[PDB]
């Protein structure tokens, strides 16, 4: 998954198999650095890509006049009543209108979708 | 020439008392406005849940789109047949209309009950500022 | 200026 | 209510546009701030609660 660049020559890491020993090894091209790989995963890739957007969510969103605001919705950390919603926005989100809410309040930062 | 000649003994008009209609008319269109705004609404809460179903071959902004712009339209015909309904006889937008000189029941319809929702390029009026149409609109709102 | 099938 | 009544008298009492500009009671907005600003169409209607 991750991508590892050597330390001797600071290059990305290639994978390579050991056919003696059977062992996945990422060797860079440029230097001889071999490092074996414990995730022993090369390439995923989510055809679905159904990754939540909570995580790319900043919390600094909520200090945006423009963004509406709702104290219906509780924060679930705090308590605090006041709480941003705002949709995905984002392009390649599919077709979905779920409401990512943000708590207001200083330092709370939390993103929960309901 | 023989019409032409009655019509300096009948004489045809259009004032503001053709345009205004009768109260009740009025209160009337208001309604249906008001439950429009009302469903539009609870459309729209309903996609926030995400309770909506997508139609078949339509993405789901493509079917709320849809279904708002159904609900809205219908509005808008229900309070434009009010104010025909409102029209007299002697009302010359009618006579006009009628006669088929010139206009029609969607120019009477706007000029007395409601404009209509306005589309550009086939959609509702796009995003030009960042997630909201104008700068005075709260963002992401999807309302009538 | 109407509707989404009718004219702007 | 103070601004307006300066700007009533604007001759001889020598207020004007720029007076209320450096009084901070308006701004110049570009559109690219626009996009970051909430705005009210009538002051009185959408400021009330
Ligand atoms: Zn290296
Ligand atoms: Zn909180």
């Amino acid at each position: 998954v991750g991508i590892r660049f050597c330390q001797e020559c600071n290059n990305m890491l290639y994978p390579k198999e050991d056919k003696e020993n059977r062992i996945l090894l990422y060797a860079c091209r440029n230097c001889d650095y071999q490092q074996e790989a414990d995730n022993s995963c090369i390439y995923v890739n989510k055809i679905t890509h159904e990754v939540d957007e909570l995580t790319q969510i900043i919390a600094d969103v909520s200090q945006d006049p423009t963004l509406p605001r709702t104290e219906d919705h509780p924060c679930q950390k705090c308590g605090h009543k006041e709480a941003v919603f705002f949709q995905s926005h984002s392009a390649r989100a599919e077709d979905a209108m779920r409401l990512y809410y943000v708590c207001t309040a200083p330092h709370c930062g939390h993103r929960w979708t309901e | 020439t023989v019409i032409n000649n009655w019509l300096l003994i009948e004489g045809h008009t259009i004032g503001i008392g053709d345009s205004i209609a009768d109260s009740k008319t009025y209160q009337d269109i208001q309604n249906t406005i008001k439950k429009a705004k009302q469903d539009v609404i609870e459309v729209i809460e309903k996609a926030h849940n995400n309770e909506l179903e997508p139609t078949p071959g339509n993405t789901l902004r493509q079917t709320f789109e849809n279904q708002v712009n159904r609900i809205l339209n219908d509005a808008r015909d229900k309070t434009g047949s009010s104010a025909q309904k409102s029209l007299s006889e002697y009302n010359n937008f009618k006579s006009m209309v009628v006669s088929g000189a010139k206009g029609s029941k969607i120019n009477i319809s706007q000029v007395i009950a409601v404009v209509g929702q306005q589309n550009v390029e086939g959609k509702r009026i796009p995003f030009g500022f960042k997630h909201r149409t104008l700068p005075h609109f709260i963002k992401d709102d999807y309302g009538p | 200026i109407w509707g989404i099938g009718c004219n702007p | 209510k103070r601004h307006i009544d300066q700007l009533k008298e604007r001759e001889y009492n020598n207020y004007s546009w720029q007076d209320l500009v450096a009084s901070g009671v308006v701004e110049y907005i570009d559109t690219l701030e626009e996009e970051t600003v909430m705005l009210a169409m009538t002051p009185d209607d959408l400021q009330e609660k």
